[PDB]
């Protein structure tokens, strides 16, 4: 199931739209670019919702790129191990700070070969996240989505979750 | 220390 | 889910998954540019470049696809309550028994809402295009592209027609 | 830009940065693209801040394009008055739906020539705004700034404020 | 906020303020591509195309400009506390006559925080450029461009050096 | 009122 | 293939071909950003930045430049068969001496096949422009821009009028 | 300029020239997206869509191609005076019979002048690619692309090697 | 008739 | 008469 | 040995 | 020095 949380309240603008309130949970039926087909878990009603009005509610543990109990050195150890290449990344709990997370990704370099950059995922008041103040995110899911299709700020794109 | 928006 | 290899691919980086042209693969993860796939002939896993394959999944399921559907029928379905600007659907061309048409609802000043039709031409290899500007290996790619851009069309493909 | 309100709390990450907590009031000294030089009204320490983290705090009344006490007709006519052209716009507070704002912009219809299209500016929960759920803004300034540089969705960019 | 008219401009749209090349104007409102200005010559007010003018303001006040600053002091003054990746400044070229040099602090893998230098060549009609790719009517326009995009430089000009 | 495209 | 230098260029990258303003050059290769060229003043050849020169060849030879053509005759030729939306031409203006006009055929959702005319304003020192937002050194550059991008025109310049 | 058809194109616009996959055409004009071509099969003339065809000319003449050129010669050549950052060339691969290699001069901070080598892979029904992110019908198209944009290369192919 | 792209 | 940008 | 795309 | 990288 594709669960999402309403970040804001939405009043139906166009016919076929599904209205909802901030905090409300919904399930995603269809992904159509900016508009998504959703079903309210409250009333079972369906309709289209503006994709940027919600955030993935699914737990992070099941994510292919999340590794809760992983140390900074371990990340380097696995990221640099064979079976991975430039672009490989993972998200782990921050070591230097609690309640936070760190982004680890393998990159190349003309000087030294494959390397491992670590980016601190800073927390936000409303609970949000961000690596660079240029772009903020409601959740780690969204953050990963963004940098998997664009690297604005990073040496490389989050090409693929670390492999064992 | 960490890296950043290079 | 299911994708067909449009070209052969020899593993280049670690964790890559090689495959012969015209091979059936099963997608496991869609990490943007590199997908986690599994061959239906080797059972071996790995990552593949998304543009070397195309959705092989039947069309019948597709929300925007409507095989048995007349041209005037599309205009009604599209103009009826529940739909709006950018609502679209792909039917099986009324004229030609084999082609497909893209039907999309938009607005106008001379008259209110309106339904535009677009002939989806074919390619010798089996691809599709509406504008010779961009071609596609299948209708999925085509709908995927026009929903993220009005590259030539009158209006971005907002959402699939609603019954 | 004279005064802004921190939309989020920011911790000094670079040597020369000015930290600040959400809601804090800051005064802009110099704009350097993405890093603005600010002065905390509270502490009074000069520093560099990320613009994405703040929103214009100054009154709307002085804004060239704002016309609070203006009806739809009054706005619809003023725009058609001489001194204005396609792309001329303004924002007023809907007398009807108080607390809500509206955007009026002149455009040319190759069928009905000069015309004035109106767009509602929906309110967001956190206190933000938006015309299209696709893009949201923390204040009307951000919105205008946005639509005068790109008409994504609008019939035309907000070229020039209405003139008397 | 004074500008000099690079070209003459006849009013095309209603509300436009026409002017001749060389005239100075005061910028009132910066509405994206069409700015609101007042002729310092006639006192008249109107909208003008932003790309037809250039900042006439002095170079002294500018936070990033330092008249008589050696190249060694630029490197020292730059790697000093209060400045980081993206800090920059412009000074007169100590190696070339009548020219300017751009100094910005960057970062290298095996070198750490370093200080790169770019020379600003002079254009025949008085403009400037770091890269023949893009030219500018003035230094202000040049700084503005690069602080808003690493269009060639290793980094966007983030913050003007701090004393 | 008009809408976004 | 004969260009003229708008600015002077001092060799920077080993291999550059330096040149003075107004100098004549013949272009040998168009490697995107840099063009291999040859000086008709020193005979020496090399690479030059393309935005520092402008096509100086004659206009008549251009496929889209029909000098003696009337505002009305253009509408007659453009709407003639063998042409479509995007077809265009430039003619010696008949509403302003020493001027040129841009005529292009677009499609209207009301009148049907229509033809629009854009006044090509002349700039202070031999330049040209339809929109103050973008200016060009010559009609050649102007067309090149609008064929590769309908930046302002609700229609892109696809093909020159076909007699 | 000779070209071959990669797909078949059926006319939908006036002045459009239709053709069949594999048909050779002669390019007369180059209007950005649409090119005026002449059939070698029929002799008919009209506008064709540029991405439906690819250069049919021989590679020998190309300024960036060089048959009998060893990897060392290429390096020794690219490092020779009169070349800089972005100077490049394509030779036959020493490590892969039937393949080509892209050699390009770049600049590092620790060893300055360097020469990078990229393997150019082949595709099934013809085609080449350096990155599975972008494929190309032939080397011409490949070079055209990486000269106007370097997505992966440590530099844009600015100018072919000079002897 | 189709409202083909332009 | 004439059309604009 | 060769190099590669980012 | 450093040229437009
Ligand atoms: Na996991
Ligand atoms: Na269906
Ligand atoms: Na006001
Ligand atoms: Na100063
Ligand atoms: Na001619
Ligand atoms: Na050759």
């Amino acid at each position: 199931m594709n669960l999402v949380i309403a970040l804001h309240s939405y009043e139906p603008s166009h016919d076929g739209d599904l209205g909802f309130e901030k905090g409300e949970q919904l399930r995603i039926l269809e992904q159509s670019g900016e508009w998504w087909k959703a079903q309210s878990l409250t009333t079972g009603q369906e309709g289209f919702i503006p994709f940027n009005f919600v955030a993935k509610a699914n737990s992070l543990e099941p994510e292919p790129w999340f590794f809760k109990n992983l140390s900074r050195k371990d990340a380097e150890r696995q990221l640099l191990a064979p079976g991975n290449t430039h672009g490989s990344f993972l998200i782990r709990e921050s070591e230097s700070t609690a309640g936070s997370f760190s982004l680890s990704v393998r990159d190349f370099d003309q000087n030294q070969g494959e390397v491992v950059k670590h980016y601190k995922i800073r927390n936000l008041d409303n609970g949000g996240f961000y690596i660079s103040p240029r772009i903020t995110f409601p959740g780690l899911h969204e953050l990963v989505r963004h940098y998997t299709n664009a690297s604005d700020g990073l040496c490389t794109r989050l090409s693929r979750p670390c492999q064992t | 220390d960490y890296d950043y928006v290079h």
